[PDB]
This record gives C-alpha cells, structure tokens and sequence, in this order.
C-alpha cells in the first residue's frame, strides 16, 4: 500500500467495464500505469485478498504489481508497457509488418510466463491477446488475472472445470489471433454458435498463410480431454526452437 | 477488463 498523493494520473490509457487505465508518475520518479477499480462493481476486502496474490507471482513474463492503494477508488500500480495490449498492438500499425519469426517469438514469451504460472499452481483464467501487454522491443507480458466463450474451453464454460489446462485452450486460441493479426476466433459464429459447434467437434482450420506444423500445435491445445492438452513448458519450448527444430524452410510470404 |  502507498499513500495515493505520491500517485499522479496523467493520461487515461483505456476504460473498461470495471474500471481504468492510466499512464502517469510515482515520486516524481517513476513511470507507471495505474489501474482504477470502478466502485460497485468488486467487494473492496474481497477484491483485497486476490491481490495479495498477485504480489507473491514474480516473472519477467507477467506484468509486475508495483503498489497498491486500498482507498475506493482502489489504485493498481503496475509496470508500465508503452505499445499497450497485444490484440491493439496487432490490429494496429504494425499487424501489416509482423511476420510469423515475431508472432512465434511473442508467442513463446506467453508460454514462458504461462510455464511459471503454471509452476506456480496457478491459473489465469481469462487468457487472450486483450490481456498481454507489450513494451519495447516486443516484449510481452501477461497481465490482468481473471464474456469471452471463444477463447474458453468447453468444459470450463460449462462446469467451472477452470484448470491451467483450459488456459492452455486459451493459449491455442490465442495462437490464432497472432496467425490472424488481430483478426477474431470463428469468425462468423456468435457465442453461442461457437459453444454448439465446439462441442461436436468443431476445430478452428489452419489460417491462411500458417504452416500445418503451428496449427497442430493449436489443435493439441484443443483436445478434449484436458489432461492430454500439453504444459506451457512443452509449448515454451516448441516455440523457441520452431524455425530450427520444426520449420528450419520457412519462407517469408506476404503476411506470414 | 480494467483497460481492449
């Protein structure tokens, strides 16, 4: 907890249901972002001890909890990622100019923060390219611990079933959003569409322009069974060593 | 959520 004086609020990053976001300054010293709890929407003494949470959880790959201010309205001073989300940053200026070398490359970051995560006997529960955020020189990080359907797995959707295993159906999810720069899951479908196709089987194709060796990768995050969908620390590693181990021909196209 |  910090004194809420030594906080300023300079520029508003981004509103959501729940709150805000904003860039600003700490001591006069510090850049950092600072999120705003909206009043009403969370218990404050409940709200307090899930954040307590986020104090213990420390990787370069998961955006770092730098204070807190447990006056409503509640203060989140977190670390400072100036390109914002991944899912802007991809639908932004540079969706046209990021090729697969950097999409796999952000990708592995994700998995690596996800394979502490998962380290760490924790879940994330609502992971998708809204929720990373990047900095300088396309650094990603994961941020915001938990609606989106398409990006949850049936059987947390359904029956609460919220596993690290469900995070890596998300993961997969995501992979399509990084293929797709930007571009939303089934396409076409609404929600409740997705939800009925899914469950008989329905998968996601390979987008366009992806190699058939990253799609299968989504499809292993997108068994059925959550036990046989593979760790992030498998997905960490198969990332990294793609263009060497797994698609060493790999071609530049005109988006991939 | 608390930002998109």
């Amino acid at each position: 907890e910090i004194p809420r004086e030594s906080l300023r609020l300079e520029v508003k990053l981004g509103q959501g249901c729940f709150g805000e976001v904003w860039m600003g300054t700490w001591n006069g010293t510090t850049r950092v972002a600072i999120k705003t709890l909206k009043p009403g929407t969370m218990s404050p003494e409940a709200f307090l001890q899930e954040a307590q949470v986020m104090k213990k959880l420390r990787h370069e790959k998961l955006v770092q909890l730098y204070a807190v201010v447990s006056e409503e309205p509640i203060y989140i001073v977190t670390e400072y990622m100036s390109k914002g989300s991944l899912l802007d940053f991809l639908k932004g200026e540079m969706g046209k100019y990021l090729r697969l070398p950097q999409l796999v490359d952000m990708a592995a970051q994700i998995a690596s923060g996800m394979a502490y995560v998962e380290r760490m006997n924790y879940v994330h529960r609502d992971l998708r390219a809204a929720n990373i955020l990047v900095g300088e020189n396309l650094v990603c990080k994961v941020a915001d611990f938990g609606f989106p359907i398409k990006w949850t797995a049936p059987e947390a959707a359904l029956y609460g079933r919220f596993t690290i295993k469900s995070d890596v159906w998300s993961f997969g999810i995501l992979l399509t959003e990084l293929t797709t720069k930007g571009r939303v899951p089934y396409p076409g479908m609404v929600n409740r569409e997705v939800l009925d196709q899914v469950e008989r089987g329905y998968r996601m194709p390979c987008p366009p322009e992806c190699p058939e060796s990253l799609h299968d990768l989504m499809c292993q995050c997108w068994r059925k069974d959550p036990e046989e969908r593979p760790t992030f620390e498998y997905l960490q590693a198969f990332l990294e060593d793609y263009f060497t181990s797994t698609e060493p021909q790999y071609q530049p196209g005109e988006n991939l | 959520x608390a930002x998109a």
